[PDB]
């Protein structure tokens, strides 16, 4: 019943109050605890005291601007608050998101026109406060956004974005556009979907346009004003509402559809929007207020939204803020980046090198092989002409600052070098040998490498102190993470310029110390050889891809073995008995290798050979082997699907574990975004270090029951689900 | 577990097809009216009093078919009012559980003589008119793995490895039986035309059937709410040992949509001879279990296998096997796992070429065997019938 | 042959129409949650043994369509085996359900068999469903339809029973319920609703209005030419008095209730304690232009197919849809008045239609090991014209 927080020192105010001499109040959110304008207990405590004051009021006031002081609108919550909710704290959570749209639900209906005068940001709570509104307004400005992305946060929008989205646009519309996967829109795209209705093109427009048409509106619409759609008599929910007809034919489609963009992971936070939204839309506005912030209570208290908060907020906000980075270094930026090699690879790294504004050199061994690397930029930009992304006077400006070229010399005058030729060292100490010297003298020199350790590729230049190794994944231009290689000779300031290199490209670094491997490919590898030697076992090839499905990776494990080419995966293996038989130890083979020399027997090396685990035809996998299942008596060994999700999971979080022993890692942060961002770890996990501390099965959940179920695992598979004595007491 | 069931009378209405239908313009009322009235001439001296209810199997139970249509059949054909009327819903075999129930009233000794059977005008109310949990509940939807029959019968057909001309075989095996009976005479007492309130024709014969099918115009027929998409991944996402699934059912290998009811009046040995009934069949057992919910349409093997146990039969003592023909392919797996004998199996066609009309379907089949023992003069006869949701149920009969 | 017998007997509380607390929860939600009581009492229960779940249901469209109680089984996680039928046959299908399965006991054919009913009147309004009786002129035309509340009207003025007369069994009826539930009646049997949180929803009849008043159901108001229609067939009557309001009728709830229902054996078998024992069923009716008059001749028939009379009676419960349905009841049988619904009725708590067979079955199968009382008989006045009656003994 009441606007604020309990019934029975107070919090700040961050709403300022101002009634002009038409009866127009402007509310005006300026959080002084910070630059942004988030839903915490001073906002809901300041937009009580508001929302009782234009009750109270309600004779002199005729209409409502709701704007912010920030560079943004409102953005955000306090997720150092929702990732402490206990299960046991479900009834103060509930009552929270219960009281924040009982305020909204008073502002909205007020019999008042109330206009939202949107600035800059409306994320998360920012644009369902401009939701209760009636009226949206945003200023056409740089880097501005709207929408509703806590689902990417594994929430749900509590504070009526659910329920109102439905009402806007329906069941469908609303979940697959907006709600779904929190797509963000630019204040163009905004207004033409729904969710805004003008735009401005400065911001000092706003407060006049809303007022202005709140003047009209009062004119024009006097008896609906104030009045939503879905508050009239004669309301119809587009689209239908679930006892329509048409609607309930296409209705029970809807969780398979899901199901299947989903592939079976347990990301339980779309499953929940859709109920919410489903169930909304089955009664009315109230009532379907009060299932939404059910929902929402059931996902706060819930573990993997704990996990992605950890993951893609704090632990994201620490590596974005300089946490790998060594502590006091300087800024230098790059004229000219020489990109070494015209593969899929350097390709890669040419477009997201000149899509930053930074003009870059295309060396390769044959001119014609350099001119169909920068063809990579080509087929990407047509793909950005027709779909409308770019314009043409952009897309001229990206094209020509890569210069494809066979001659060496056209590398003077280059300040920051990436080869990416091929993984031989001989090679690369031969390649660095003919640049090294017609580059910058304060150059970077940087290796993208998957697995050859830096310090030895080092051995090859001069000036080893600004010698790095520089990881890219295919393709550069979807994949986030940079990988960062400290090699011993590797000064500090290499890693700030390599950093905010990452940063400047618009990507996502890691500092990670030279090891084999390093930590993607390491962990990685570790995630296929497990299928592999599941394979080996007997277990059905059609299982192992729907157990790597259903545990949230973007690609299933004997898919991703034939694209990594397993001729590779045995070069590893020779490279990793000859550094054990050497050193003085007895090498213990994987599991996985018999079955690698199997596949590399018959002929079946993987989708670059043409033939792999599946098959190809027309360049594309045309099904799995029907062999396959013959040579490895596939069927015979039957495990519950749950053991084989959890032997891949847990083999890179074990192996995890280990990189954090070794001093491959200095961070958490760096584990969990390297692996969710670098090789594909699910992100429900919010990383394989997470994974390991957040870990949630029918035992219990924590890192005691990591450990219980990895000893469940090592007494039925082997002695490599044993976890070390770091996670032990 | 004391008084034996009889059946006494077992009729239906002739299976008016979906586009066109000579039915179509019969409310399903109607439909259950005409046989009432039809059992009201022959035995025009049985008191009608002594009925103690009215049981009707109904799956959409909805518009023309909701409000208890058991109940507007007592009042709307002027039976006694005192003579109940209920609908139930157990989706396929609601025909053939209306019987059940039938029996197993009458064996508690509580219940003397019961109508029972079904009615399903699906032209007039589609599948689904009715709604349910699953669909407008999408955490029920997303919990369950929900998969439609058409998805689960091509599963069948890829696990058991039933090739699309293996169905289609069956598909003109069903036609060809089901043309057989009809010109045989076979049906000639127990399909009842429908007439108008006028006493003019409205259609006096299963309209679904194409006698004329040949193997050729089966293999150019094309694969059938499961074009909407998910299904095939929601249902190997648990059969994850699969790796494509193999749609081979089509329209001409599937039960057909079609309107139709059916009556069987059911009764204790006192109430016939009180009556002068003379009892047709005897309920030797029911039976009732399920299998799984995505796969669905398999289930009828545990309630056959149980209602053969819980009689003390096995399999060669059976006479004839009737199963509700929705999928070539659970009929080929059925006849498969419990190595049916081809000649004893839907020895009359069944619902690929007749139709199928979901609440009466288990009505329409059981009677179908009362009238086919007494012809060959045989002993028992079983009839079962798949259900969705994985949920059989298995019935066992004895000419007397 | 084989002795039905009742082993456990729950219901939600029934909330009210107008901002019901159950509003939100979707009617499998409610059957769900009972059945997730009946694991708790039993957790080693072998659920492979229950081979059905037969649920009542008035009205099974949108939310309890499609079979809700093979809903009920899959989204309970119960095993696939153990089927799932939904049944309809008006106020009577919650005690319909639980005769089915004491039937299918008897037969020998089924061992442990859950029955009950679900309805949900704030999500689904009774009527949804359509109907031939009433959307088909052909069969209206000729069958006489009227609806119930006429009826109850009619045999008001029939039997000479005054406004006054309904509403002080009206004030009786609220009097009673709340006496049972401050004396801790209900306290097992009703199972509170809570959310997928554990928060509490419902866990009281909120239709209730204990502070009722003789004076305050005096100035109710009673509640398309039925009443023309209705003497048309009962032409001796010359007006029909109009006694009944909100007050003095059933309410409109949302509900549902379980029962376990099993042999001797079964029970034995899984570790149970028989509760009652079911000795008899029947079912009957009378002219269906008044409607509710199946329970006379139905409470008879299952008298004499169990060699009773009511003088072996110890309690009589009968749904309270209407006050002269209860009274004409009264008066006809000659009832103790201190025999008849005396934990209070639908008046009070409401009628949740495919729900409330089985909720008033267990009402009385409580007070009977309360009182250690040995039988009771349940009987539930049918729409359309029919009746069932039950009676149970307590072991
Ligand atoms: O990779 C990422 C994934 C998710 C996010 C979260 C974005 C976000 C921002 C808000 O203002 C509110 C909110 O609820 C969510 C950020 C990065
Ligand atoms: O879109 C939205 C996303 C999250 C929220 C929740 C905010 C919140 C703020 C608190 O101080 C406590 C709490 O438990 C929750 C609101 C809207």
């Amino acid at each position: 019943s009441s606007h604020h927080h309990h019934h029975h020192s107070m919090p700040d105010n961050t709403i300022q109050w101002d009634k002009d001499a038409d009866g127009i109040v402007t509310l005006t959110m300026d959080d002084p605890s910070g630059s942004t304008n988030v839903m915490n207990e001073a906002y809901i405590e300041s937009m009580g005291k508001a929302v009782d004051r234009l009750v109270a009021e309600k004779d002199s006031i005729t209409g409502v601007v709701v704007a912010s002081a920030k560079k943004t609108f409102f953005a955000g919550g306090d997720v150092k608050t929702m990732i402490q909710a206990r299960p046991e704290d479900a009834g103060d959570v509930f009552n929270t998101v219960e009281t924040i749209k009982r305020q909204l639900r008073t502002l909205e209906t007020l019999g008042k026109p109330v206009v939202a005068a949107i600035n800059g940001a409306a994320l998360g709570g920012g644009l369902e406060i401009a939701l209760a509104c009636h009226h949206r307004i945003a200023a056409d400005v740089k880097g501005s956004q709207l929408g509703l992305p806590e689902v990417t946060l594994g929430l749900l929008p509590g504070g009526g974005g659910v329920t109102r989205t439905v009402r806007m646009f329906g069941i469908q519309n609303a979940f697959v556009s907006v709600l779904a996967q929190g797509t963000r829109f630019k204040p163009a795209k905004a207004k033409e979907i729904g969710l805004v209705d003008e735009l401005v093109a400065t911001v000092e427009e706003l407060v006049p346009a809303a007022k202005a048409w709140i003047k009209e509106e009062l004119k024009a619409n006097p008896d609906g004003a104030g009045v939503q759609p879905w508050d009239k008599k004669g309301y119809k929910m587009p689209g239908g509402t679930p006892s329509s007809p048409g609607l309930a034919a296409i209705l029970p489609s809807f969780p398979s559809n899901l199901r299947k963009q989903l592939k079976g992971a347990p990301m339980p936070a779309p499953r929940a929007i859709l109920a919410a939204a489903v169930e909304g839309a089955q009664v009315d506005f109230d009532t379907a207020s009060r299932i939404e912030s059910r929902y929402f209570a059931s996902l706060v208290t819930g573990q993997v939204a704990k996990n992605m908060m950890q993951a893609f907020f704090f632990d994201l906000q620490a590596i974005n803020a300089g946490g790998s980075r060594p502590e006091g270094i300087g800024k230098t930026p790059i004229k000219r980046i020489g990109v070494l090699g015209a593969g899929m690879m350097g390709a890669g790294i040419a477009y997201v090198s000149a899509k930053a504004g930074y003009e870059v050199v295309l060396k390769d061994v044959s001119l014609e092989a350099a001119a169909k690397g920068k063809g990579y930029s080509e087929k990407l930009e047509a793909k950005a002409l027709e779909r409308g992304r770019t314009t043409q006077e952009r897309s001229d400006a990206l094209l020509a600052r890569i210069t494809p070229t066979a001659d060496a010399a056209d590398f003077k005058g280059v300040d920051f070098v990436i080869e990416a030729v091929f993984e031989n060292q001989e090679l690369k100490h031969k390649v660095f040998g003919e640049i090294e010297d017609i580059v910058e003298p304060n150059a970077i020199l940087g290796s993208n490498t998957s697995t050859l350790p830096i310090t030895g590729l080092a051995t090859g230049v001069k000036r080893q102190e600004d010698f790095i190794g520089i990881h890219f994944f295919s393709p550069v231009d979807k994949m986030p993470l940079v990988e960062i290689i400290k090699g011993e000779k590797t000064s500090d300031e290499a890693l700030a310029r390599v950093f905010d290199y990452t940063l400047a490209i618009g990507k996502t670094p890691i500092v990670v110390n030279d090891s084999r491997g390093f930590f993607t490919s390491r962990v990685i590898g570790t995630f296929v050889n497990e299928a592999l030697a599941m394979l080996g076992e007997g277990v059905e090839p059609a299982s192992i891809e729907q157990a790597g499905s259903q545990a949230g990776y973007p690609a299933p494990p004997l898919q991703l073995s034939d694209e990594l080419n397993l001729e590779l995966m045995h070069k590893i293996a020779v490279a990793t008995r000859k550094g054990v038989e050497d050193a003085g130890g007895t090498y213990q083979p994987h599991p996985a290798e018999a079955v690698v020399e199997k596949m590399i027997e018959l002929g079946r090396s993987g989708r670059l050979k043409g033939a792999g685990f599946y098959e190809y035809a027309d360049g594309k996998r045309s099904g799995l082997w029907p062999g396959l299942r013959e040579t490895f008596k596939s069927g015979s060994s039957q495990p519950p699907l749950q053991d084989m999700i959890d032997r891949m999971l847990f083999a890179e979080a074990l192996e995890t574990q280990k990189c954090l022993d070794e001093g491959v890692l200095t961070s958490t942060a760096d584990a969990n975004i390297g692996s969710i961002m670098g090789i594909g770890f699910p992100p429900w996990t919010g990383g394989s270090a997470q994974f390991i501390v957040g870990y949630s099965g029918p035992a219990g959940t924590g890192k005691a029951a990591f450990v219980a179920r990895a000893r469940e695992l090592a007494a039925a598979y082997g002695d490599r689900f044993l976890p070390p004595e770091s996670l032990l007491s | 577990m004391s008084e034996e069931a009889f059946i006494y009378e077992a009729i239906r209405t002739p299976r008016g097809k979906q586009k066109n239908g000579s039915l179509h313009e019969v409310k399903p009322l109607s439909l259950v009216v005409g046989l009432i009235d039809e059992l009201r001439k022959r035995h025009p001296d049985l008191d009608e009093n002594l009925i103690s209810d009215v049981i009707l199997g109904c799956v959409s139970p909805v518009g023309d078919q909701g409000g208890d249509i058991a109940r507007a059949a007592v009042l709307a054909s002027g039976m006694p009012v005192t003579s109940g009327g209920v609908q139930l819903n157990r989706f396929c075999a609601s025909g053939l559980e209306a019987v059940n129930t039938a029996a197993q009233k009458v064996r508690s000794g509580w219940d003397d003589l019961v109508l029972a059977g079904g009615v399903e005008s699906m032209s007039r109310v589609p599948m689904g008119s009715d709604g349910g949990a699953m669909g407008l509940d999408p955490a029920t939807n997303y919990d369950v793995m929900f998969v439609p029959q058409s998805i689960g019968a091509d599963l069948i057909a890829t696990i058991e490895g039933f090739s699309r001309e293996d169905v289609d075989a069956y598909a003109l095996r069903s036609q060809q039986k089901a043309a057989e009976a009809w010109s045989g005479g076979y049906f000639a007492k127990s399909v009842v035309p429908v007439r108008d309130q006028n006493g003019l024709l409205i259609l006096d014969h299963d309209e679904h059937m194409r006698p004329d099918t040949t193997k050729e115009g089966l293999a150019k027929l094309k694969p059938a709410l499961a074009a909407l998409g998910g299904f095939d991944d929601v249902a190997l996402q648990k059969y994850h040992w699969v790796e494509k699934i193999n749609h081979v059912h089509t329209g001409g290998n599937s039960s057909g949509i079609v309107d139709g009811a059916a009556l069987v009046m059911i009764g204790s040995a006192a109430a016939g001879k009180l009556q002068g009934l003379t009892p047709r069949a005897r309920i030797v057992a029911t039976a009732t279990s399920g299998a799984d919910p995505v796969i669905m349409l398999t289930g009828p093997t545990p309630a056959t296998r149980k209602v053969l146990d819980r009689a003390g039969l096995t399999v060669d003592d059976i006479d004839l096997f009737e199963l509700n023909e929705a999928f070539a392919s659970v009929v080929l797996k059925f006849q498969k796992d419990l190595n049916i004998p081809d000649e004893k199996l839907n020895v009359n066609g069944g619902a690929i070429a007749m139709g199928h009309p979901l609440g009466a379907t288990g009505a329409m089949i059981l009677g179908t065997m009362v009238d086919e023992l007494e012809r060959r003069n045989a002993r028992r006869a079983l009839i079962t019938l798949c259900i969705g949701g994985g949920m059989g149920v298995a019935t066992i009969i004895e000419r007397v």
